[PDB]
């Protein structure tokens, strides 16, 4: 449950 | 009131330091409640023993996988998954509780504590808590943490449960 930090490294 | 959990941290195995935590169940009662029976462990398992698997300086800390230990388990104490109870409450600055998840209505156990606002998680991951007390504990596991989150040392919840 990565979501939070996949959007972290795309932003 | 709202019902107060608490964590003490340890740095592989020497003890860091307490932080407390105010649970909106006001707002998010469902989502409340999973983390509050979780930092007991009343169910027969939770959080208790379980390892911060992602830090991100600036970000935060991820914990929460009691079942695999490797970053990708949890469960919640409804089943494996439940839904995202609302989006009342946003990633408003450090010490900000918020579920983990892999889509829409995939909460299980896993959470973290926002260092810093993060405005962009908003709508999509459930906000149901904030640190109490302890932030300085936080900031302290923060120097622990990497690029993409894998630690320098074992962060552990040694123990956990609900304050009076
Ligand atoms: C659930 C999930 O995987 N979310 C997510 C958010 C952002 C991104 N990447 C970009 O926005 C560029 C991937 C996945």
């Amino acid at each position: 449950p990565d979501c939070h930090i996949r959007a972290y490294v795309c932003h | 009131v709202n019902p107060t959990v608490f964590f003490d941290i340890a740095v592989d195995g020497e003890p860091l330091g307490r932080v407390s935590f105010e649970l909106f169940a006001d707002k998010v009662p469902k989502t409340a409640e999973n983390f509050r029976a979780l930092s007991t462990g009343e169910k027969g398992f939770g959080y208790k023993g379980s390892c911060f698997h992602r830090i991100i300086p600036g970000f935060m800390c991820q914990g929460g996988d009691f079942t695999r230990h490797n970053g990708t388990g949890g469960k919640s104490i409804y089943g494996e998954k439940f839904e995202d109870e609302n989006f009342i409450l946003k990633h408003t600055g450090p010490g900000i509780l918020s579920m983990a998840n892999a889509g829409p209505n995939t909460n299980g156990s896993q959470f973290f504590i926002c260092t810093a606002k993060t405005e962009w998680l908003d709508g999509k991951h459930v906000v149901f808590g904030k640190v109490k007390e302890g932030m300085n504990i936080v900031e302290a596991m923060e120097r622990f943490g990497s690029r993409n989150g894998k630690t320098s040392k074992k962060i552990t919840i040694a123990d956990c449960g609900q304050l009076e």
